[PDB]
DNA sequence: TCTGACACGTGCCTGGAGACTAGGGAGTAATCCCCTTGGCGGTTAAAACGCGGGGGACAGCGCGTACGTGCGTTTAAGCGGTGCTAGAGCTGTCTACGACCAATTGAGCGGCCTCGGCACCGGGATTCTC
DNA sequence: GAGAATCCCGGTGCCGAGGCCGCTCAATTGGTCGTAGACAGCTCTAGCACCGCTTAAACGCACGTACGCGCTGTCCCCCGCGTTTTAACCGCCAAGGGGATTACTCCCTAGTCTCCAGGCACGTGTCAGA
């Protein structure tokens, strides 16, 4: 199913990270500064899209690293390199 | 008859001129500078719309969608460098397959 | 009041993101690490946007300050600002 | 030429592949296959300056006329509206030598086209600025090559010849 | 109210070559944001470059330099070739 | 002639806490360029941030927010702690 | 006296104010902006010079060559993040060896 | 004049120069498929940076490139240098 | 006696890593820069300060790239780098 | 074969041109210097070349813990409908704040000594490999 | 079973910096005209929050198998040592490309009335999707 999912997802457009968990996570990560902070509805979507783009880029980078490493399985060390290879 | 019509550019000249002067960018902006910027912006818009239409015609669609825009901007290699550090919203991703899968 | 919700982004979501990335096989040890990745990135962006909003004499974080913070970090976003 | 005042006697003709059209010059569409060329001709007699021809120009300091074979031209630059990169000919001071150095040619230094060929003059061999290492190589064999491909591979090719 | 955008002229030039096709509302915002960002980048680069040479008058040459630095590849050589098409049509007319 | 530099002030603040350790001219140029770069970054960030909210002037809070944006980590919390102190006794003097 | 002594610092408020005015940055500049900027710049300069002096004391040297300055700019873990992609002339490389090299 | 030309000086950054650069990098050994590609990478980086600096220096009616414009060009690319500008 | 391969390397690493002198030769680097700029246009004036700035920037960039490639190689159970490591390092930063 | 969004006439008011003074700046045409290539001769820190060698890259393997696919059951989600109140964005004050006009004075970078800190020596120890 | 890659006693060259001089130039005082936003009010609006009806998907349980890191063999190839070699830099000659500042003047234009203009708040007649 994964092989079909490859070009099912690269052709798809709908977002993957669900809006409600993302909203709650943003609320909890923002309350650590001030109590009762407000966010716009479109701001949440924009931030989620940015997170999507960043994570997709990171996963493409770790896929490149893995296929360079003569393997198809990514691990924590691969993402640690991804941080430590480009910053 | 208008300033934009004098140079034959669809994009505005007075609007960009006032946005430059009210934009806190320079106290002094030339006369040929706004028309040159208008011309280069019009050419860039024409090129990007040409690429978007070429991409859309291959998907059998008569409308410009962010997916088509991202596909067009990613296929173009010199335009990709300028649009490297951008995130297109609701545009998906560029399909690509390596030689190790 | 609201706690133990960092696990909102669950492991099938990471699996789907990996499939969009272009991989076939992923280990299960990367889920906590990618959760930390998301936490750190979102903390930085949220701090930038909150500073923007505090300067702007507002309390409702709109899309404009988020896009401006994204632009300041070299991650400019289009269609929203 | 510098400003448009010095280049008021020239026009622009855009050869996409083999045409003599104007079309303004890269009007709205740009895509793969951008090997089009832009050339200019004076209205006094109607002689065109193609990419691969040869002209003769006088030096402000040296004074003696020298033959330059045009290798490339770039339009709408910073200091000059057109910039012409050519290959200088090592004058003996009627056999002419050839050098691989790139030099800038100005508009007002051009008086008449020098259609030299292997034997209004004749060439002997390609030389070097050091004053030696001359190889009996003509120019008609490389004009077509430099006209058919991009200028980049043209300078790697001419470097490989030497 | 009081919203200055480039939608009308971009749409008109959209029917300048292919009037058969249209544009969606979401992609139009993407294009507007992109053109605004690139214009801001060009203006900032031109102002910063002018300030480096004790220059306070931004003219056509400063914008040309900023855009050619920002625009990569031979495409820039094309775009600059368009710019001088306008000023020559402006000073003469 | 008229070579702009911050050598004297950096040296004076160096003797404020380290009277014994000197500094070389080559390193002094490095510090001068560092100060100029940090200043330019803060100023351009403040100007862009003012342009975001249709602001017309750059006040103390503008640069405070700019340095909060640029300066990362606990050091930033110290910098403002040193900044707003001075103004606290600057206006009342 | 000048405002630099009034604020109790050693950096020129007047110089930064004049060059901000001449830098084509803002039509109007507030009164507290130059003094706040001078304060933050003086704090950064004091921090970097203190770090450079601490590095110099470890090497038993008095003159600050760019080596100790690079050590100061990279050792501090939040201060280095600011200069993420900077290039320092004659600065050098951090003294470290990964365990997977010996 | 300009009676001087160099023929393919791409190997100006010589083999043990690349070796010592890698040694500063912190490597144990370098394969033979590096010395031919690192020079190409350096050539591309120079073709970018020197072109930007040439545009900077010839914008202001100047043919002599200074260090200030080089520093500004590196700053524009996110690789700014301190103390030379 | 002759040292086995893998012991002079390490003190070599420290001896070039503690110091910060210029290793890339100034005159060849200046010639290469001049010839590269000649591909843009001839008759260009270069001063020593610009050449030094370019050499320092190239030095820093190449040291960073080599450190990145070393990290990539040691991540792959390897001690040497090949063209694949360089490509991986380059594609992920520009 | 049925839909929810997308696009032409539609007015005026904030904005784009129309047009007359005086700030005010640049490529023309000038001084003498500000750095710099070309090369003159030697050499010494490296750069090439040959050759021996040992750590390491390449390739098959079968153990072996680890995961995607197949599969219940919740479980939080996907959307429709409101009650509602904190707040972003609307005009108006007027009073605090910027530029600049006369006018003045301390300063920090052009030059010049007067010391001031480091390298390399004759010549010991320092932790390196086997 | 023992060498160097330097440490540190200690003098001096030797380039480099800290006082010493010193003087045009911008910092300082502050009405005045312009100007811009903290209050002052408001206003409408949109998502918090709740409630409810449906509903795609996660949490593991089981299992075959692609996969990964250590084993073991094979070769391989780049580095260290010895010999050759090779041109950069020293220290300058030396005029030449090009720059430190007037200047100007005349046209580019800020300001300001001034006259006009165009496109967005709508909108009902069409068109990609299921």
């Amino acid at each position: 199913v994964a092989l079909r999912e490859i070009r099912r997802f690269q052709k798809s457009t709908e977002l993957l990270i669900r809006k409600l968990p993302f909203q709650r996570l943003v609320r909890e990560i923002a309350q650590d500064f001030k109590t009762d902070l407000r966010f716009q509805s479109s701001a949440i979507g924009a931030l989620q899209e940015s997170v999507e783009a960043y994570l997709v880029s990171l996963f493409e980078d770790t896929n490149l690293a893995a296929i360079h490493a003569k393997r198809v399985t990514i691990q924590k060390k691969d993402i640690k390199l991804a941080r430590r290879l480009r910053g | 008859q208008s300033r934009s019509a004098k140079a034959g550019l669809t994009f505005p000249v007075g609007r960009v001129h006032r946005l430059l002067r009210r934009g806190n960018y320079a106290q002094r902006i030339g006369s040929g500078a706004p028309v040159y910027l208008t011309a280069v912006l019009e050419y860039l818009a024409a090129e990007i719309l040409e690429l978007a239409g070429n991409a859309a015609r291959d998907n059998k669609k008569t409308r410009i969608i962010p997916r088509h825009l991202q596909l067009a901007i990613r296929n173009d290699d010199e335009l990709n460098k300028l649009l490297g550090n951008v995130t297109i919203a609701q545009g998906g991703v560029l399909p690509n397959i390596h030689q190790n899968l | 009041i609201l706690r133990d919700n960092i696990q909102g982004i669950t492991k099938p979501a990471i699996r789907r993101l990996a499939r969009r990335g272009g991989v076939k096989r992923i280990s299960g040890l990367i889920y906590e690490e990618v959760r930390a990745v998301l936490k750190s990135f979102l903390e930085s962006v949220i701090r930038d946007s909150v500073t923007y909003t505090e300067h702007a004499k507002r309390k409702t974080v709109t899309s404009l300050d988020v896009v401006y913070a994204l632009k300041r970090q070299g991650r400019t976003l289009y269609g929203f600002g | 030429a510098k400003t448009l005042k010095d280049l008021q006697g020239w026009e622009i003709i855009t050869t996409d592949e083999q045409g003599n059209i104007i079309d303004g010059g890269q009007k709205r569409l740009r895509r793969r296959g951008a090997k089009t060329e832009h050339y200019l001709k004076r209205s006094s007699d109607g002689i065109k300056l193609g990419r691969g021809d040869s002209v003769v120009m006088h030096n402000e300091a040296a004074g003696t006329y020298s033959v330059y074979m045009i290798q490339e031209l770039r339009l709408n630059t910073l200091n000059n509206v057109v910039e012409l990169w050519a290959l200088t000919y090592l004058r003996w001071f009627n056999e002419l030598y050839l050098t691989a150095e790139l030099a800038e040619l100005q508009l007002f230094n051009f008086i008449r086209v020098a259609n030299v060929m292997d034997g209004d003059f004749t060439v002997r061999y390609i030389c070097e600025p050091t004053g030696e290492k001359f190889v009996d190589i003509n120019i008609e064999d490389v004009k077509a090559y430099i006209k058919k491909v991009e200028p980049r591979e043209a300078q790697e090719y001419l470097k490989d010849l030497t | 109210v009081r919203k200055e955008t480039y939608s009308s002229y971009i749409y008109k030039v959209l029917k300048q070559t292919h009037p058969d096709t249209g544009i969606s509302q979401k992609s139009m915002s993407i294009l507007n944001s992109f053109v605004n960002d690139i214009f801001e980048r060009i203006a900032t680069e031109a102002s910063k470059l002018a300030a480096y040479n004790k220059k306070s008058t931004i003219s056509a040459r400063e914008i040309q330099t900023a855009v050619r630095l920002i625009l990569p590849g031979e495409l820039a050589k094309h775009a600059v070739s368009e710019g001088t098409r306008a000023v020559t049509k402006y000073s003469s007319s």
